[PDB]
RNA sequence: UAUUCUGGUGUCCUAGGCGUAGAGGAACCACACCAAUCCAUCCCGAACUUGGUGGUUAAACUCUACUGCGGUGACGAUACUGUAGGGGAGGUCCUGCGGAAAAAUAGCUCGACGCCAGGAU
RNA sequence: UGGCCCUCGAGUGCAAAGGCAGAAGGGAGCUUGACUGCAAGACCCACCCGUCGAGCAGGGACGAAAGUCGGCCUUAGUGA
């Protein structure tokens, strides 16, 4: 009939990149389903919000064949210039 | 949908393998149990690694205990044992058991327990 | 309506003013649906003061 | 007008044997050798007989549905399950849960020992009886014959049956083909068309 | 087989049908008394042919006048 | 007149018409035809129109195929309606065309009459258009 | 120390799948058969369970092979576009410098790599 | 009720979207974590609100154990 109502967009979505750096509990993905999967070193919530356990670079990966999965992985900085 | 009972067995193994992980200081008991022969392994899953592997077809329980047709309980609980000191001598204790698809009960059962009374823990 | 706020209550609670460490009567409270389940709602459910975990009943 | 129950009916004779030794003795050599299979095993076996009462006015007095579990376990040797119905049914009045049918199913030993009841006594002592249909088979081994009524059965008792309750039976068997399957039922006594 | 809820299953039964005959078979009684059962019912010979043979209006006809 | 049965929502984006049509570009059925030379909107009155005039002035010429269709709804106001409180009223369908897209095809004729009737159906349509011959 | 084979067990991945043809029974894996005190079926020893037999590669799995299906997939060109302009009454068109598809065909594909036990050389 | 072919097209209390096949879908057994005391750090952000949570202690539930459990596949169901 008479439309016009909406919804606030809620925020979601990527919030920190893959080879950029988290801290342990740092949000890495609020979602509505599951378009990614916990990988290793990585939570889930109970909405699907996926955070890191451990500092360092965010990688995301083929969970094969089709969908992705993300997981957290320990760098390393000797190498100051 | 698969209704032989071998692709069943592994689709079982595959969901129980889901939540125990073997890790460095957890390792993974793995029993395998087919028709004429008892075999179970034990595996750090980060390394890709077997430390410990103990089976029927290892000359200890073969000079020890013979039997008709099947694995019987006592086979089982004989593994349990030698398994037990086997990894007890690599410094490896506290285990996680992985059932591999099989029920809980019979000598599956019977092997935990074998291993449990040996100092070695799950 | 046919769908109400319940509170349950610890019953080995002596609302006396007891002379232990922490004196308090332990209440939980919930919802119940009063038509599907008329039967008063049990729940072993835990309580601060007692510090272990105690059978809670239900109120008028 | 050809008799392989002149085989059924040949000598006073024994249950296990019947069945399972004449399936052993006789049947495996006789198919191993008219089909020419080049292994014992893809000989065709009985694999199961589930027995299929249909009736769904039962879901609404309990009581027949007792009776006819009772009269379906006499027959059967077997105490029935009671199959519930899966969808809300409109127009048959059914909705989720409530219990239509009732269905046993039948193994091993006790499979053969009522499928010999069936041939050699039920069968027989039908209502008027030419031959059931060779063309009742699905095309992958397995036949199907109905029974109109129940008192079919002697451990049915006929002057204590409330109603006439009729049966489903259907017989399953690793045969790829009809021609094997059918073959199978014939020599173990079949009276076919 | 689970134990109490089934109805007993005896398998010694004996046929006894009323040309004497005596056969084994299993059912929850221990004796069956039969009339008409797989051997000795019309089906193979005699009612093949009842229903094949049953015709013939010309030679009925020549029966009855000649 | 023709029309698609049904649809969920009622009312339609105007769109935006560019590029070339690559896909309708070839003459698959019949042996001559009438090409869309420009980027226009075509009314399912239009199309009626075109064929109808294209099949009259045949006649003994077998064969008209119409390669499109006007699948899109278009919506309007009413006179005197202050601009507010909802879009308007579908009235017509429209069909989109593009540049290199066919539209007729005809088949059963010397290609004099063919040229003659196809001119006559262009006459009817609101755009620039071309004759041409199957491959 | 090698190699080869069986069974277990995983990680990587281009997700290695279906089909057709062939190989495997000494060992291993499997089914087959038999019997039911541990446990087992909303009915059924079918499954799952304990204990026997010694049958068979039929099913299963395994291994070699093949593009028929399936999966994968360019180069180039074009569509589109970033920025600098131009034409058209407009719908929209065109140029220079930079990026660059989708589709389609050419090809590619019948997985790779590791640990353990157990034979063989 | 029996069987063969397609393989995710059903379902998920209710809209729609995103998820989810040996599963988040269907069933069975035992339960009350639909707990107390908290909490590094994040996201969202005018403010007020709002969301995710590794981890610690107490006292438990299920489980042989590993472990999982601070309501519900997620997002509406509210009011300083
Ligand atoms: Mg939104
Ligand atoms: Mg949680
Ligand atoms: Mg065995
Ligand atoms: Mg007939
Ligand atoms: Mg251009
Ligand atoms: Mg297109
Ligand atoms: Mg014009
Ligand atoms: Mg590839
Ligand atoms: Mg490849
Ligand atoms: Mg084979
Ligand atoms: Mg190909
Ligand atoms: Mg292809
Ligand atoms: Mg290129
Ligand atoms: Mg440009
Ligand atoms: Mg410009
Ligand atoms: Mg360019
Ligand atoms: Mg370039
Ligand atoms: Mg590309
Ligand atoms: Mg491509
Ligand atoms: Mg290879
Ligand atoms: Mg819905
Ligand atoms: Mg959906
Ligand atoms: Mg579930
Ligand atoms: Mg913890
Ligand atoms: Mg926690
Ligand atoms: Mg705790
Ligand atoms: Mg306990
Ligand atoms: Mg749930
Ligand atoms: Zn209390």
């Amino acid at each position: 009939t008479k439309n016009g109502r909406d919804s606030k967009g809620q925020r979601l979505g990527v919030k920190i990149y893959g080879d950029q750096v988290a801290k342990p509990g740092a949000i890495i993905i609020r979602q509505r389903g599951t378009k990614f999967h916990p990988g290793k070193n990585v939570g889930i919530g109970k909405d699907h919000t996926i955070f890191a356990l451990i500092d360092g670079l965010v990688k995301f990966e083929k969970y094969g064949p089709d969908k992705k999965k993300v997981s957290v992985y320990p760098r390393e900085i000797q190498p100051e210039n | 949908k698969a209704h032989t009972r071998r692709e069943d067995r592994t689709a079982r193994h595959v969901r129980i393998r889901k939540k125990v992980e073997g890790t460095p200081e957890r390792p993974r008991l793995c029993v395998f149990r087919s028709n004429k022969h008892l075999y179970v392994q034990v595996i750090d899953d980060t390394k890709m690694h077997t430390l410990a592997a103990a089976s029927t077809m290892q000359k200890a329980i073969s000079e020890n205990i013979d039997y008709s047709a099947g694995p019987t309980v006592e086979v089982a609980q004989k593994i349990g044992e030698m398994i037990a000191k086997s990894c007890l001598e690599k410094g490896i204790t506290k285990v996680a058991f992985d059932r591999g698809g099989y029920p809980y009960h019979g000598r599956v059962k019977a092997l935990a327990d074998a291993a449990r009374e040996h100092g070695l823990v799950f | 309506d046919v769908r109400v706020k319940v509170i349950l209550e610890c019953t080995g609670c002596v609302r006396k003013s007891v002379n232990k460490g922490s004196r308090g009567v332990s209440r939980y409270i919930t919802q119940k649906n009063r038509h599907n389940t008329p039967s008063r709602l049990e729940l072993r459910k835990f309580c601060p003061y007692c510090y272990k975990h105690t059978i809670h009943g239900e109120i008028k | 007008a050809a008799g392989t129950a002149v085989f059924v009916d040949k000598a006073e004779a024994e249950t296990i044997n019947r069945l399972k030794t004449n399936y052993i003795e006789k049947m495996v050599p006789l198919l191993k050798e008219e089909f020419s299979y080049s292994n014992i095993l893809e000989v065709p076996k009985v694999v199961k007989i589930v027995v299929n009462c249909g009736i769904g006015d039962a879901s609404q007095n309990a009581k027949g549905l007792d009776a006819a579990i009772n009269e379906l376990a006499l027959i059967t040797g077997q105490r029935p399950v009671k199959t519930k119905a899966k969808t809300s049914i409109a127009g048959f009045k059914v909705r989720e849960g409530m219990t239509l049918g009732i269905a046993v199913t039948l193994r091993g030993n006790l499979m053969y020992s009522f499928l010999d009841r069936l041939i050699n006594l039920a069968l027989p002592r039908t209502r008027d009886f030419q031959g059931v249909n060779p063309n009742s088979f699905d095309g992958h081994g397995n036949y199907s014959v109905g029974f109109r009524e129940q008192s079919v059965f002697p451990e049915i008792k006929p002057e204590i049956v409330g109603k006439a309750r009729g049966m489903d039976v259907c017989i399953t068997t690793t045969a790829k083909t009809d021609k094997e399957a059918y073959k199978l039922l014939s020599l173990m006594g079949m009276p076919f068309r | 087989r689970k134990s109490d809820i089934h109805p007993e299953f005896r398998e010694d039964a004996k046929v006894y049908c009323n040309g004497e005959l005596v056969m084994t078979t299993g059912g929850t009684q221990k004796d069956y008394t039969v009339e008409v059962w797989s051997g000795n019912h019309p089906f193979y010979l005699g009612n093949r042919s009842a229903l094949l043979l049953d015709a013939d209006q010309v030679e009925k006809f020549r029966k009855k006048y000649g | 007149m023709l029309s698609p049965k049904r649809t969920r929502f009622r009312k339609q984006h105007r769109g935006r018409m560019k590029g070339i049509s690559y896909r309708g570009n070839r003459i698959c059925f019949g042996r001559y035809a009438l090409q869309a030379l420009e980027p226009a909107w075509i009314t399912s009155r239009q199309i009626e129109a075109g064929r109808r005039a294209m099949t009259r002035n045949a006649r003994r010429g077998g064969k008209i195929w119409v390669r499109i269709f006007p699948d899109k709804p278009v919506t309007v106001r009413p006179a005197e309606t202050r601009m507010g409180s909802g879009k308007g009223s579908p009235e017509y369908w429209v069909a989109v065309v593009k540049p290199g897209r066919i539209l007729y095809e005809i088949s059963g004729v010397a290609e004099n009459i063919a040229r003659r009737a196809v001119a006559i159906a262009a006459s009817k349509m609101p755009i620039r258009t071309q004759f041409i011959i199957s491959g």
